[PDB]
């Protein structure tokens, strides 16, 4: 009936800011190691185990009994939304039969040795689909999650490494980790997941373990790991991941079409010909030429792909990212003040026969500021201006295609202040239109989308 | 038998 | 009946080498010019006009004649190999009606002031087809053509520049050309074509002269240009094109995606996560800020594109754009003796009931080399090795799929060497191959293939 | 109005 994470949540229902909610969650999540200390040391370059000492920390995120009414209450299918898993002879197994899957079904699956993993819990849950919408805030990326349910003395799945950042929340029982060092230089910060590897392929761990509740474990993408439930004890643990393909070399793939594009409309280097023999001396086959043309021609390749720093438009792909994170985030989780102080709380509703409390509009007088810090993105496209939100995002990934509006050059400025002052009012009358009428459009569609909050309620019971 | 973690919560 | 042109190809003709034969096609083309000297100071540069003092010096190559046969004889469309195009009172106007562009519909559509352009001269003209040919291969790219015939006082087409190095020969009849160098920087050496411009657009021309039959006007991708027909006589002109989309730029586009692929699976720097809060201070909304960590990922993204020079597949590259241009190029033209040692001439006919001639197989004492240098391009794709060659193209630009035949590894090294020593003989049996069935075998299929000429006539 | 120069040979 309490929990440290229920008080926590608690805690941030009463943080104004989102953004300094996200901070706060996210030092809980790894208490009492300070996040500063984390970001810049562990990070990308460590594992990293918190021993909580504390068997309570997470009680309410996800149980194994919100697993079970899950299978009862929802529709939930083997492969879309559960697997069933083994790993036996050195071999991984998947067994699930198509269709439903039933609490009976599950269950003997789980009987016979089978982990059951469930792919999407925060679709499920508003518990976990809160922990991750107030985290993907701090990384600026996607957090997602599986929960991972393993039966006494089995394993579920081989050694293997994944391509996101993990963070293990041991729920129930106890697990025996082993988590090892990237075993090469080109796995460091590996780009894709591994395939299953077996034991003749390991190395020795870096770090083995038995997780208890509450303790977490961190690895970077590349560390391969595996795990065993033993001494008759089940497991239940959540990952939570994040950071997949959000690397300095990602930005670059993006970058450069561009960048050469740009160097060729305005520099004439760009756009010289290539010599006519140039396939005299460059090619596989002329490889060990001794022609200095051929020296030359690389050294060419060299300068001007250097040159092209200076044409790459990296503040309009920082906006594509941007606006590819907002597609993939997780729509908001309101503190009751934000609800109340939204269209979402307006009292209006149907009783006796009509809807009452009807109409309570914007005005000049009105202080109003964005919702929340992390729902909106302003891009420029086609030259055209689009304010990209979050706030009717489905809890399942890319369920709904990208939202957005049209902001009109007028409006452009006030929209700007609106999203770089944060969580500071601003008069309506004050937002830096030319008009009233520009003024009054853009902050009531901005109220009605659910962009926007009000100093005071407009309306009242 | 195959796929480890699915961070996008999709098959 | 002998010309500057007729003499030019008898004499292509004995000179063995492809190579040769190219260069000296193209001296020719700009004589007295010297190549040497086009090359290094005017190609990309100038507007050249060679003025020839002879107005033979083209006769062979195309004239309206042969246009008019090509109109009778061949099914000549209307928008695929045919325009008849006009421009008067400032406006491009085009009249092409749907289908076969028979003499009758063409001729009066002449008469009613329109010019006729065939898009294909090399498609219906043996003689088109060598010129470009034999150019294609000094130039490293595709050399296109079209033939424009303009009635006596009109003009046909508006000012513009075209996206193509430009060589107009001068055929038939008199036209008074205007060219411009480019406007503007960004015109210089322009990607794509203009739009048609009208006269308020222009500057002042940097050439002004009426070409004569045999003279010549080069100029630049970029250079605006326009022409007209006076006094009472008509004009037919051949404008030879090349260097479409050949440029440093065409070049680095197909690198970079490489170069940064291998850069993220070689280089941990490049794996790297970005900052978990640069959506912060990077962006449109950002420009302005004053966050130093600002002008760090700035200069991050600089040294990092910077490094990737290192990564970057030049020989690969090279060789896609080589595979390309092979799939682009015109088939060769053969000279006699060429045609005489290699699969072509065999003399096997069916005569009264029967094949005759069976021909002699190959021996390792045969000795051979490539039929011409240009040809053919050796390509490494998925592990695998592949020989692309020019020999079985239309005369169409890309009107059959690129032709390839794999080279097993135990053969590559032989195929190399043929490929870097034309035309130099090489006995079967010297070939570097592991065995005689793979001398033989290599030999045989490059030589069945028409890739591949004997010493000797195997009969 | 229409199009100049086709290198290529063809619409
Ligand atoms: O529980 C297991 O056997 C494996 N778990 C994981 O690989 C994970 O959470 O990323
Ligand atoms: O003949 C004309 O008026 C048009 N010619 C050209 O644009 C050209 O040859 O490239
Ligand atoms: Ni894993
Ligand atoms: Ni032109």
């Amino acid at each position: 009936w309490d929990s440290p994470l229920r008080r926590v949540l608690a805690e941030l229902n009463r943080i104004p800011s989102s953004r300094r909610r996200a901070a706060r969650l996210f030092e809980w999540l790894i208490a009492p190691m300070p996040p500063d200390h984390f970001y810049r040391r562990l990070w990308e370059r460590e594992a990293v185990l918190v021993r909580r000492q504390d068997h309570t920390y997470y009680q309410g995120l996800f149980s194994t009994a919100d697993l079970d009414s899950m299978l009862r209450n929802e529709e939930v299918q083997f492969g879309q939304h559960l697997d069933a898993a083994r790993y036996i002879n050195g071999r991984r197994e998947t067994l699930n039969p198509p269709g439903r899957a039933l609490p009976a079904a599950a269950w003997s699956l789980y009987q016979a040795g089978c982990s059951l993993r469930l792919l999407c819990p925060q679709a499920f849950s508003t518990t976990v689909w809160q922990f991750l919408a107030v985290l993907q805030e701090q990384f600026g990326s996607m957090a997602g999650s599986n929960v991972y349910l393993t039966p006494p003395n089995s394993q579920g799945f081989a050694p293997h490494y994944d391509d996101i950042e993990a963070f293990v929340l041991q729920l129930e029982g106890r697990k025996l980790w082993r988590v090892y060092r990237p075993r090469v230089p080109t796995e460091e910060l590996a780009l894709t997941s591994s395939p299953n590897f077996s034991q003749d392929d390991l190395g020795e761990p870096v770090l083995q373990t038995v997780l208890e509740p509450g303790d977490l474990l961190y690895f970077p993408r590349g560390f391969i790991h595996q795990a065993e439930c033993q001494d008759g004890v089940h497991s239940l643990h959540l990952t939570l991941s994040t950071y997949q393909r959000n690397t300095w070399g990602d930005f670059l793939e993006a970058i450069l079409p561009l960048a050469v594009q740009a160097a060729m409309e305005e520099n004439v280097e760009f756009r010289r010909g290539l010599p006519r023999d140039f396939m005299d001396y460059m090619g596989a086959q002329h490889s060990d030429s001794k022609d200095p043309r051929r020296t030359a021609f690389m050294e060419k390749v060299r300068v001007l792909v250097a040159r092209l720093g200076h044409f790459a438009p990296v503040d309009a792909v920082a906006d594509q990212r941007a606006k590819d994170f907002i597609h993939d985030s997780l729509p908001p989780v309101l503190t009751d003040r934000e609800r109340a102080l939204s269209v979402y709380g307006l009292p209006i509703r149907w009783e006796a026969g009509e809807p009452v409390n009807v109409g309570a509009q914007l005005t000049t007088e009105t202080e109003v500021h964005m919702l929340q810090d992390g729902i909106a993105r302003l891009v420029g496209e086609g030259g055209h201006l689009f304010l990209y939100y979050t706030v009717e995002n489905s809890r399942v990934y890319h369920l709904e295609e990208p939202k957005c509006l049209e902001i009109y050059p007028q409006q452009a400025d006030a929209m700007e202040l609106l999203l770089g002052s944060y969580p500071e009012f601003v008069r309506v009358g004050d937002l830096p239109c030319d008009s009233v009428e520009d003024q009054l459009s853009l902050a009531t569609t901005l109220y009605d989308k659910g962009l926007l909050l009000t100093k005071m309620p407009l309306a009242l019971n | 038998g195959g796929g480890n973690h699915q961070h996008i919560g999709k098959p």
